[PDB]
């Protein structure tokens, strides 16, 4: 059969209509905000519809709080028996806090999730024991970690968001290691893991930084090597990078939110959000070391991890994909009881 | 181009033209289907409520 | 010696025959051992499942030893020993292939220019995998054998040594890669434009200058004020391609050995731009 | 008539405006209407870059010189001359100068009676520059999306734009462009070496012809692209590299607004598995 | 003419192509009527309310 | 410190400057190789040879040609053929105007180089470009249309003749020229021809009916020299500027 | 042009002109439909209230 | 002349082209009237209120 | 191949067969030595206790 010469103009029109196909197919274009200097391109790249949907998500709507009773009446420590951490609240405020906590942690299961159905005084369920340490942790976070959580504060809704198990929790060997026998060592990486943003980066970094105090500072403070300072660290850089993937995914931001890529090391070129993130790293490590990990004996086997360790919190446990938890909604002003230990 | 314009094929060779026309029509169909899929009211697979505000 | 219609449209249609020779067979044996090691470690990393292998192949790799092993000659197998073996066998196969190319040039009476252009790429590959880890005393500074993992290694190497954009030899290597693309587009377009005059027969134009070579020279002389000859443009391209990997090896040798932070190196030498302080009161909270 | 064979080629013709006024040479360079416009735009742009250099309060070196685009708040509008307007005017002049260079190359090709493959290939670099400074900024709604005109600051722009997606290496168009750029250097090295080996066979050897050239690659890789196919292959490789660079930058921001590694969830969670 | 196709073969081809295009447009009109009966696609002043 | 020579200088800076020296030397060497053809330069007004330093012009290198002979570059040979074109006033850079027919004279885009007056050979010493009617070991791929028999249309939409044969490169298996019998036989370079297999025509837009009647012809009908090839190709290339206008 | 100026096709090729006109018309139609889709009032698929302030 | 037509082919092509362009413009005008009845194009002093 | 099959060398070229066999044997020896070095009990240069568990 004769070969037909290619219709250049017709295929050019087809190319134009395919460009239209691409435009309708793959974007109304993302919305930009500029945080740094011009020409640097430090800022946020967000789809407007997706950002609006995440703000209008049910988890980002802090439940309405009832009017607070005047703190002048019979305390909860005399009316009730087993209230070691809430013995300074007026009984009316104690009941208001119980209702709020039920709305925040177990709205579906109701008051019976953390209480014996026929005895509110009995510390039978493990959930009551865990909730007491939850209350203590929230008070500790509000009183002692205002460098990070103020002025918004943290309540039971900040992590739990209306269900007993918070959405973003982690364990020690959260990503199953690969390799059979003497072959296939994945080295805690080389997998399509969502902890590393679906990259082949170290996906089990939360243990080194949010439970351990390992160094995230890989970049030297001098241009030339020192005699006692290490001259290597490319693989150690991958651990920091994976941790920064976790941080970026937990806040729904990019690297430029806290860094100038010209030098990831220089704080003077960094947005003031990097200072809040430093306090956040310290606070998350404190949370895991002091409250969430020592709760392992109180958990059933259904709640533990592959390594038998307690569930732990990270940047994404509170923020849930936003730069601030619930995008900055104040949650502690309505509940002064959760703002400081008694 | 009407039913009586039969000599258009003396200018546009059908063998080198219909393949491009078919490609154009297929791409247009894909474009419109994806345009309908990109809106909440006409994404028939997602099945959102008709009244979308 | 089969034919290929589709390849005969862009160029020639004949595929083969290929001469391997002694060094070719040796290179194939070494390289197959290396590839078997790498691929079997990748398949074992998904617990031998080929469904998961298909899912995760870009993410899979054979990983170098950790920093805890240093430059141990042969670490434990599943702790980087497989990587060291795969690197040794790949290096042996690549070196035997270089010898093969040199020998193929010699037996055809041709010059050994392709062999010495391959030597530059081999130098860069050796700096990446063997020479620099030896000087730094750590196998861990070497790239993994994986698709997404060596991109992760690339990014983490740039991050570890302070923005490899500020490495002057990285700048030179990028200039030479851009120039390789520039020169090769220039030369392809020039030869295609004088193909109506016999310009694709370049070696015949070298020993007997025709109007194709003259017009190719005059186009560039009238465009940018200077030109090359039908043979000199190939030296230009050869050197531009060689300098890519030469400067790449040179800039990787200097990272961690003599320079540990490249952005601070540029700050010392007045190269890094200074931007107005938009964030006036941000300091190190750990200071 | 500078080269020993140039006199017979210096004739009238090739003008794209139909006129003999600009048809002349200054030294080796051919001057056209588009040569004049190229020099006009070039001197304007270089003088404005020097102005922005001397007006910089930080006393930058040649490396630290930077003329930055306007703020993203100015949108697709007009900025003060010291607040992005200088970058805008230099961008307009650069686009004009590059288009004029391509059109002058078209004029030179018409005068020499050769194909327009070179202006066409340079149009790909011009399209990359335009997609970086004009098209992508309009797709994103602000001229502040273009890169600053500085030797070292445009590297910082590249770095921060890449880290806006947390791992730019995972961009598929970026992967394709890098593959094509590295393959272009590989092919250029192979071609230059083969032509140099055929033209310089050594001592006691005659200059090798097309048979030896084809035999070397059929004996090494198993396939010979030929002498015409190698130049088509090289032009195609460079043009594909630049085209995929344009695609990867046009899908970053206008299309993809999240991390690039998670785009591969289409393959990791393909409906098959 | 410039195609080399006979003026009668072109007439036959245009007849068949015209029938094909008319059938295609009839199917498209039916599909558009069905899609309007599913969900009308021209909003009123109040919008999709 | 490790890689420092002083408080400012260091090893990387010195290696960078050493590479700067090496790169500048390589560029100098490359520019020397660029001057193996066309140098020394000459003036645009009287043809006086300009003096170039021996450090810019390399010593002649000898090419031992595959079929015998030695070509040197530079070779002290200068193209001094009389150009049939004039200009008003010998001003530097003033372009020339052909006196007569620029296509037949070889002026500008029709200009050609005085190459070897012997046909190009292969490794075994047999003519590289020959018509297909002479060689039985070479045929045309059945997947591609056969140019032979196709009508030949010039740039003025006039059928000037038909393709009678194809000249094939025996060293690359590629069609180099089309032998066209004018309705007396001419060679059309294939890159200058566009094929239409549906209408069975070959369009050469660079020629008119007048230009086809003046196309240079090889001395032999089965043999073409490098100079004849060069002249014919230059004629068709100059037709892009001098034929349809 | 005008209904009477039929000699334009002795100067403009009837086929390349039709191809260029079709390309221009397709591009213009896509551009104007995209401009209508990019505004709240005239996006007929989003169906915002006509009174959009 | 410059294209190869003979003022008769040009006249016939202009006849069919004039009819096609007039029909396309009429369809465009009808579509514009319909789109104005849907939602008027040009704002008032107070805008889209 | 046995002590009495001397006609193999009329079918296999002795020179290329010996070179390929030498290459294969060197690669196999290197691979086995490296595998021994890659295990705790058989790395004779690292000198771990034989009782490795
Ligand atoms: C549509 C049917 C006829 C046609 C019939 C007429 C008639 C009648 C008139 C014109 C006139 C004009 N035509 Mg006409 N014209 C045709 C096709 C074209 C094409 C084309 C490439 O298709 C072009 C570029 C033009 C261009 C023009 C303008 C130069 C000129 C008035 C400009 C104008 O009104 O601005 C607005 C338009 C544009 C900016 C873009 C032009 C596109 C359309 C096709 C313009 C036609 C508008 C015309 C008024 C429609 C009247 C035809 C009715 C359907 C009966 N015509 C076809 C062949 N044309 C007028 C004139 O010459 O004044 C003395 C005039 O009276
Ligand atoms: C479908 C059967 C016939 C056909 C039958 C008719 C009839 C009858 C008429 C036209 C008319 C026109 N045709 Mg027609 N037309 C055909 C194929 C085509 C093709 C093509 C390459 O497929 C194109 C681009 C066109 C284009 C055109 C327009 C240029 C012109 C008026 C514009 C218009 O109505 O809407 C604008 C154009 C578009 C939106 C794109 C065009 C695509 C479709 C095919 C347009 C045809 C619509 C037609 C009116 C519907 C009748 C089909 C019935 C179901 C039988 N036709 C086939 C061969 N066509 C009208 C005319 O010339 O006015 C005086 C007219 O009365
Ligand atoms: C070493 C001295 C002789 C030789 C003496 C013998 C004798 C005797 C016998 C064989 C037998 C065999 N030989 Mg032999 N064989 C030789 C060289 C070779 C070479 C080679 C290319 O060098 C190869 C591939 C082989 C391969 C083979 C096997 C195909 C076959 C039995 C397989 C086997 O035992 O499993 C193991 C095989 C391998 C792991 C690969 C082969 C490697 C070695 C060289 C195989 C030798 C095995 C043989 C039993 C050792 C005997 C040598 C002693 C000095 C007697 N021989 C040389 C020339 N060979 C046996 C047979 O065919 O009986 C049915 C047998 O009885
Ligand atoms: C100037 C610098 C550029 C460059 C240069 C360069 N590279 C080169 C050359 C040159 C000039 C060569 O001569 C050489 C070559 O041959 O290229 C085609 C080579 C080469 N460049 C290569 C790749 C390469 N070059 C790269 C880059 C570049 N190379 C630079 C940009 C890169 C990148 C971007 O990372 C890569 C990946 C190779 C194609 C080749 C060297 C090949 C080699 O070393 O082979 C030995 C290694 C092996 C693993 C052997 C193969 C093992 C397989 C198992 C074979 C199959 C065996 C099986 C038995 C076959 C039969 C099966 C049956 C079922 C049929
Ligand atoms: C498309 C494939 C590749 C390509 C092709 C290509 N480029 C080409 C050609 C071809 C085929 C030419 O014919 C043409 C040429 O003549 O080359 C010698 C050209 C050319 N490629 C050039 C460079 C170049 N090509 C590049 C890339 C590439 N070119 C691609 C990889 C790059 C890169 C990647 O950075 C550069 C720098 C020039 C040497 C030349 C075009 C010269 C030209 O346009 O001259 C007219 C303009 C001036 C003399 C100066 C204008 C200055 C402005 C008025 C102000 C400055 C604006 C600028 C944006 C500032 C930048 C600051 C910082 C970002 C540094
Ligand atoms: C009205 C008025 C003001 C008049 C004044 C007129 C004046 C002053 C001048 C004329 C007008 C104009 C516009 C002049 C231009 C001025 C300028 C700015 C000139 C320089 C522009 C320019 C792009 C310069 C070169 C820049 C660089 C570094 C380019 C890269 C080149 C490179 C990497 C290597 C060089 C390799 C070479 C020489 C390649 C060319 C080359 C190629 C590519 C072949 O394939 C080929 C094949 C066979 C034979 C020869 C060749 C050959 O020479
Ligand atoms: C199951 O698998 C089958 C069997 C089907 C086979 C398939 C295999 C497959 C699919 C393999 C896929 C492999 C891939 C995808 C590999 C990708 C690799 C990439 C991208 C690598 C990138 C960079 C790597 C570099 C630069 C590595 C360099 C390493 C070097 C130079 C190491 C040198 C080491 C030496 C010289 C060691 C010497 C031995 C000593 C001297 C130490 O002994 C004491
Ligand atoms: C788990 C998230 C709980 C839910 C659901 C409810 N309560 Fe609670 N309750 C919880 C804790 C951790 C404590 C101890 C307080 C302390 O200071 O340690 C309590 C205690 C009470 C008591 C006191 C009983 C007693 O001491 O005798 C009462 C009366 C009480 N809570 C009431 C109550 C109501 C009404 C609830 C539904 C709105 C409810 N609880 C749910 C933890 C949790
Ligand atoms: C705010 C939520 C941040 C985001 C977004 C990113 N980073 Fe991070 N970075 C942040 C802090 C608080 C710190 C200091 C941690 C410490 O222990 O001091 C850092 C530090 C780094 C570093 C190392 C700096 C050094 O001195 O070596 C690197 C390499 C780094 N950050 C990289 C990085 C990347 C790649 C990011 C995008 C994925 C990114 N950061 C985002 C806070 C925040
Ligand atoms: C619950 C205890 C949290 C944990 C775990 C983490 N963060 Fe947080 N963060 C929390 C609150 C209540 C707020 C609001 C602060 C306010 O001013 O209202 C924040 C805020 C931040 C910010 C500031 C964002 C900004 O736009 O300024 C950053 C940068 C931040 N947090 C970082 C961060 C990181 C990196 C964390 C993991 C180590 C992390 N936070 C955990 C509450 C909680
Ligand atoms: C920015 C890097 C360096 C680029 C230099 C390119 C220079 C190209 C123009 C050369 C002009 C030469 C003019 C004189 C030629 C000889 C005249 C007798
Ligand atoms: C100059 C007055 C102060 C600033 C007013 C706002 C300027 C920016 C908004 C209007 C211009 C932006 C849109 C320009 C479109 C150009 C399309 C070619
Ligand atoms: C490809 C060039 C640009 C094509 C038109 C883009 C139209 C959309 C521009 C939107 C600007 C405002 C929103 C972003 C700020
Ligand atoms: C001060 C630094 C000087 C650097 C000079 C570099 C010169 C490089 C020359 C390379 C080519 C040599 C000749 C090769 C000819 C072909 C041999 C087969
Ligand atoms: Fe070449
Ligand atoms: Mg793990
Ligand atoms: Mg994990
Ligand atoms: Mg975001
Ligand atoms: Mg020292």
């Amino acid at each position: 059969s004769p070969r037909a010469p290619v219709w250049v103009g017709g295929w050019f029109v087809v190319g134009l209509i395919t460009i239209g196909l691409l435009t309708v197919m793959m974007g109304p274009a993302g919305t930009y905000t500029q945080s740094g200097y011009r020409g640097l391109m430090m800022g946020e790249v967000d789809m407007a519809d997706e950002l609006a949907d995440d703000m209008a998500a049910p988890k980002n709507q802090v439940p309405a709080a009832s009017e607070r009773f005047p703190d002048e009446g019979p305390l909860a420590g005399e009316v009730y028996v087993n209230v070691p951490v809430l013995a300074h609240l007026s009984a009316d405020n104690f009941n208001r806090l119980m209702v709020a906590i039920t709305e925040w942690v177990s709205p579906e299961e109701g008051c019976n999730y953390c209480h014996d159905p026929d005895d509110l005084t009995a510390e039978r369920p493990y959930t009551k024991i865990v909730s007491r340490r939850m209350l203590e942790m929230v008070m500790y976070l509000n009183s002692q970690w205002g460098d990070h959580v103020a002025p918004s504060g943290v309540t039971c809704w900040t992590c739990h968001r209306g269900n007993p198990v918070p959405e973003n929790i982690w364990f020690k060997n959260d990503d199953a290691d690969g390799g059979s026998g003497a072959l296939g060592n994945t080295f805690g990486q080389n997998a399509a893991s969502w902890d590393a943003g679906l990259s082949a980066l170290p996906n089990d970094v939360m243990e080194a930084y949010l439970l351990d105090d390992q160094n995230l500072r890989i970049t030297p403070t001098n241009d030339l090597p020192m005699n006692g300072v290490t001259q290597i660290g490319t693989k150690q850089a991958e651990w920091t990078y994976g941790m920064m993937f976790h941080i970026s995914k937990g806040l729904g931001v990019n690297c430029t939110y806290c860094h100038n890529s010209q030098s990831f090391r220089v704080w003077e070129m960094s947005p003031p959000a990097r200072v809040t993130a430093w306090h956040g790293i310290q606070m998350t490590r404190a949370i895991n070391v002091d409250f969430l990990d020592p709760l392992q004996p109180e958990y059933p086997a259904n709640r533990l991890g592959p390594e038998g360790d307690a569930p732990k919190a990270n940047c994404a446990t509170c923020h849930q994909g936003a730069f601030k938890p619930m995008y900055g909604e104040n949650v502690i002003d309505d509940y002064p009881s959760l703002a400081a230990p008694g | 181009m009407t039913f009586s314009t039969h000599k258009v094929w003396l200018m546009f060779d059908p063998r080198s033209t219909l393949v491009a026309l078919a490609a154009f029509l297929v791409v247009l169909a894909l474009l419109i289907h994806f345009l309908c899929l990109g809106h909440d009211r006409f994404n028939w697979l997602e099945g959102n409520p008709a009244a979308t505000k | 010696s089969t034919l290929s219609y589709w390849l005969g449209k862009i160029g020639d249609a004949q595929i083969g025959p290929i001469y391997l020779g002694a060094t070719g067979i040796a290179s194939l044996i070494f390289g197959f051992v290396a590839i078997e090691i790498i691929g079997l470690n990748m398949l074992a990393s998904v617990d031998w499942n080929p469904v998961e292998f298909l899912r995760q192949f870009p993410w899979l790799a054979l990983e170098p030893p950790g920093p805890e092993h240093g430059l141990r000659a042969m670490p434990p197998l599943n702790e980087g020993g497989w990587w060291v073996m795969a690197g040794f066998f790949l290096t042996a196969s690549i070196l035997l292939w270089w010898v093969r190319t040199w020998q193929r040039a010699k037996d055809l009476g041709m010059g050994t220019h392709i062999a010495w252009a391959f030597a530059s790429a081999i130098f860069f590959y050796l700096v990446l995998g063997f020479i620099r880890p030896v000087m730094l005393g750590s196998w861990s500074e070497a790239p993994p054998f994986g698709i997404f993992p060596h991109l992760d290694w690339t990014a983490a190497f740039s991050i570890r040594y302070g923005n490899l954009y500020y490495n002057p030899f990285h700048m030179l290597s990028i200039a030479f890669l851009y120039g390789s693309a520039l020169i090769f587009a220039m030369h392809g377009a020039t030869i295609l434009s004088v193909s109506r005059l016999g310009g694709d027969r370049e070696v015949e134009q070298i020993t007997d200058r025709g109007t194709a070579a003259e017009r190719a020279a005059l186009f560039w002389r009238w465009t940018m004020g200077f030109n090359a000859t039908m043979e000199s443009i190939h030296r230009w391209g050869w050197w531009c391609a060689v300098f890519v990997t030469l400067t790449a090896g040179l800039g990787i040798l200097l990272s961690g050995t003599v320079v540990d932070n490249w952005y601070l190196w540029a700050v010392k030498h007045g190269v890094a731009p200074t931007y107005p302080d938009v964030f006036p009161g941000v300091t190190d909270p750990a200071a | 008539a500078m080269l020993s064979f140039e006199r017979k080629y210096r004739v009238r013709g090739g003008s794209l405006i139909g006129g003999d006024l600009f048809d002349f040479w200054v030294g080796p360079f051919y001057v056209g209407f588009f040569g004049v416009t190229t020099l006009f735009f070039t001197f304007v742009g270089v003088a404005l870059i020097a102005y922005g250099w001397v007006m910089d309060p930080s006393d930058p070196t040649v490396w630290q010189l930077s003329i930055a685009p306007p703020d993203l708040s100015y949108g697709l509008g007009f900025a003060p001359l010291m607040e992005g307007g200088l970058w805008q005017i230099i961008t307009i002049c650069a686009v004009g100068a590059f288009v004029s260079w391509a059109l002058r190359e078209v004029e030179i090709c018409r005068k020499l009676g050769i194909g327009f493959h070179v202006p066409f290939a340079f149009s790909f670099a011009i399209a990359a520059y335009v997609a970086l400074t004009v098209v992508r900024p309009m797709l994103l709604g602000a001229w502040g999306h273009g890169f600053p005109y500085g030797i070292m600051s445009h590297l910082d722009w590249v770095s921060n734009v890449g880290y806006q997606f947390l791992h730019f290496h995972y961009n598929p168009g970026h992967m394709l462009g890098i593959t094509f750029f590295f393959t272009t250097a590989l092919a250029l090295a192979m071609h230059g070496g083969l032509i140099l080996s055929a033209a310089n066979p050594g001592k006691g050897e005659k200059v090798k012809g097309p048979e030896h050239e084809n035999t070397f690659f059929r004996d090494t890789v198993g396939y010979s692209i030929g002498t015409l196919g190698i130049h088509r292959l090289g032009l195609i490789l460079a043009l594909s590299a630049v085209f995929w660079s344009i695609v990867c930058m046009l899908i970053s921001g206008p299309v993809w607004t999240k991390g690039w590694p998670e785009w591969w969830n289409w393959w990791y969670e393909l409906p098959i598995w | 003419s410039s195609t080399g196709l006979t003026e009668a073969e072109a007439k036959e081809f245009h007849a068949v192509y015209s029938q094909s295009a008319a059938g295609f447009l009839a199917v498209c009109a039916v599909a558009h009527v069905l899609a309007w009966m599913w969900r009308p696609f021209w909003p009123g002043a109040e919008g999709w309310v | 410190m490790i890689g420092d020579f002083s408080s400012y200088m260091d090893v990387a800076q010195i290696v960078l400057y050493a590479f700067w020296i090496f790169l500048f030397g390589v560029i100098f060497y490359l520019r020397r190789e660029d001057r193996r053809e066309g140098y020394p330069l000459e003036r645009d007004t009287d043809g006086k040879i300009m003096s170039i330093g021996p450090w810019n012009l390399p010593a002649p290198k000898i090419f031992y040609k595959p079929q015998g002979g030695t070509y040197s570059a530079p070779n002290a040979a200068r193209d001094t053929r009389a150009i049939k074109a004039t200009r008003v006033g010998n001003f530097p850079g003033a372009p020339l105007d052909p006196t007569g027919d620029p296509l037949v004279d070889g002026v500008g885009p029709a200009a050609y180089a005085e190459r070897a007056d012997t046909p190009d050979k292969t490794l075994e010493g047999r003519t590289r470009i020959v018509p297909l009617r002479t060689d039985a070991d070479l045929w045309l791929a059945p997947e591609d249309p056969d140019p032979r028999g196709m009508a030949v249309v010039a740039g003025c939409r006039t059928t000037v003749g038909a393709v009678s044969d194809v000249w094939v490169d025996r060293a690359e298996n590629i069609i180099r020229y089309l032998e066209v019998s004018l309705g007396k036989t001419v060679l059309v370079p294939m890159p200058m021809a566009v094929f239409n297999d549906l209408t069975r025509t070959v369009t050469v837009k660079s020629m008119d009916a007048k230009s086809f009647a003046n196309v240079p012809t090889p001395k032999s009908a089965e043999q073409i020299t490098l100079r004849e090839e060069d002249r014919i190709q230059a004629y068709y290339a100059g037709g892009t500027l001098y034929a349809n206008k």
